[PDB]
């Protein structure tokens, strides 16, 4: 028997109130699909919103746990196994998402070896272990059937332009989905909702739009109760704010800091974010990574150097990170900080170029704003970013 | 430099 | 009985031979479909190619009237009125056109309304009847539900944007449309991806991506035999070389011309784009337009007036087009005129800002190789064009 | 000016 089910029998000849309670939180219309739930062994239900809903209400504190011995007694033929897959890729629960795709892989439904295969290409991408164009053979290769893998096959592409600062085709990809063709699974289709909105807010973000950046991961935080959503919200909102409001700026990064709390993964996007932000408002930082080989780390070490106005040592390091392998959107950091160290117009035309490459429309201000102090034409710089 | 995630 | 089936037989009379080469043009195993066909009312072939490969094949100078008389007796109800209607509307054969939709309207079969509806629509935005907010009101109001018109309404939405000079929105509608979910219909589908070169082969030339526009106009010129593809890809492909190579533009626009023969509105696109041509390069130009009121038109007086030297008569009628509406493209053109005449720099600020807005990075160059000719900073022009 | 169209 699943951990969930033992608890729920435990707690529930204490309380028969509960029954009634766990109804209306997994939406049910009556207690009966709960009763089977509780005394036959693989009874799921319709949807899987109705055991995640009980665990979060009921077991807050213990999610993970009760959630990773469910998931891993599924069926992996089975819708419900389908959505807990979905569930622990959202929630980037890596140990029940491995698990669940190495069975769903080798099982003998086409559904779930379909989405096994597809989740897989995700974290073989994200993880480095394969490159973009192998991950697009790949999502060829595997000749996709549901509406929803072709969704999220695209999606997985959004995700790694935004982690390598590729940022033009992550609009484009956006045109091809459509999440009103996912017709089986409401529980998936409302999870991929909130990662297009949370997908959207970067997209806007991006695209200097940030009035629409903001009612986007406002959307996303109105309609989740998953951290990693909520993470990521309030860090897109926090950023939003990183060149024109430094409490506003500052004020989201915590609040998001807070929500990833126990998290090292999530913890780790705000202090470099606050570290970032602290060092372009020439603030005495406390967040910097000293003994990370990370590029952005890195760069954040050589920005505090700068506003200490130790611009040999900066040098130095800029020249170290010259050597290392960099995406389109670093380099336009890089460049910058070059240009901040050597007084050089023609780094912060680099860094100007590298934005433009990544379709940073955020980002490119600073560097734009250097070279007006420098004397090149206003009227120029204002059209550069059109 | 700035980081992103969704 | 359709004068098609008759000419046909008079044919045959003289020669038993025209069967099997007939059956071989319309793509048919055996000749028994067009048996049928020529000895029993209302017996239509499978697809409307063979039709079609037929007239072109034996009768290619009488089309419009065999298609005429065929198409206006096809019962509305039928695959065979649906392709016509694309046939039609393919050709811009209005007459057809509008009789069909006309008819498919009131008809009771739900997918001939449909594309009678849709159809119409596009016909009422392209003779600007309602504008572009209300074609879109009518999209949705539709409630479309064939993959096929739900495709075509992106398309009219992006033949709108291009007449308009409003380029940004064409990548994102085409980046919607996906032609493998047209199941029914192999002719239509077969004529939607002639459709989307064409579209794409624009889609390029305004993005500068010279090549890959070329490469889209030469695949539709290929393999068609419709004379509309093969004028808008001819055009198109000329454009691509007005700065770049006067000759092979020259060219591609008088082959194109050659193509457009009989048909004054064809002819048009290339006599517009054959006087810019010629004015841009500062050669002799027999194609300009002095009777038209189309902005367009007067333009390119003022831009041979402006190569004559008169600069004082080509302000006085710029100044005339100031009280005209024009859509932000044509601005761009406006502008680069008014630099020219003026030399302000000001003049030349504002033409890069319309191409900007309208999307056009092609036409773009124009005022900014004055610009560079004026003394601005040649790095920042050349990020502009990023 | 120039002219376009598909």
């Amino acid at each position: 028997m699943e951990l969930i089910r033992i608890a729920m029998k435990k707690d529930l000849e204490n309380d028969n109130s509960l029954m009634n309670k766990w109804a209306t939180v997994a939406g049910l219309k009556n207690p009966n699909p709960l009763y089977d739930f509780l005394n036959h062994d693989g009874k799921t239900f319709n949807e899987f919103s109705s055991i995640v809903n009980i665990v979060k209400s009921q077991y807050p504190d213990r999610e993970y746990e009760l959630m990773k011995d469910y998931c891993l007694n599924l069926d992996v033929k089975t819708k419900a196994a389908r959505s807990a897959l979905e569930y622990a890729d959202a929630n980037m629960f890596f140990e029940i998402e491995d698990a669940l795709i190495d069975s769903m892989i080798s099982c003998s439904n086409m559904k779930s070896k379909e989405y096994g295969k597809v989740y897989k290409i995700h974290r073989e991408l994200s993880k480095g272990e394969i490159d973009v164009f192998e991950a697009s053979a790949n999502i060829g290769k595997q000749r996709i059937k549901t509406a929803e893998m072709n969704i999220f096959s695209k999606m997985l592409l959004m995700y790694d332009c935004l982690n390598k600062g590729n940022f033009a085709p992550m609009m484009l990809l956006f045109q091809q989905i459509d999440l009103s063709e996912i017709k089986e699974n409401r529980y998936l289709k409302n999870s991929f909702e909130t990662r297009i909105n949370v997908l959207l807010s970067n997209i806007y973000l991006n695209e200097n739009n940030l009035e629409l950046c903001r009612e986007y991961a406002q959307k996303a935080i109105s309609s989740t109760d998953t951290q990693r959503f909520l993470v990521f919200s309030y860090l897109t909102i926090g950023t939003s704010y990183i060149f024109s409001d430094f409490n506003l700026s500052k004020q989201n990064y915590l609040i998001g800091l807070k929500f990833a709390k126990g998290n090292p993964g999530f913890e780790e996007f705000f202090k470099r974010n606050l570290s970032f932000l602290n060092n372009f408002w020439n603030k005495e930082n406390e967040w910097i990574n000293y003994d990370s080989d990370a590029v952005t780390d890195m760069q954040e070490v050589i920005f505090e150097l700068i506003n200490h106005k130790e611009l040999s040592k900066a040098l130095q390091l800029l020249n170290k990170l010259e050597e290392r392998d960099q995406n389109e959107n670093e380099l336009g950091f890089h460049y910058y900080l070059k240009g901040l160290i050597t007084n050089e117009k023609e780094a912060f035309f680099k860094s100007v170029e590298y934005f433009k490459a990544s379709q940073d429309k955020l980002s490119i201000k600073m560097p734009l704003i250097q070279l007006e102090k420098m004397g090149e034409n206003p009227r120029l710089l204002k059209i550069i970013t059109m | 430099g700035v980081v992103r995630g969704a």
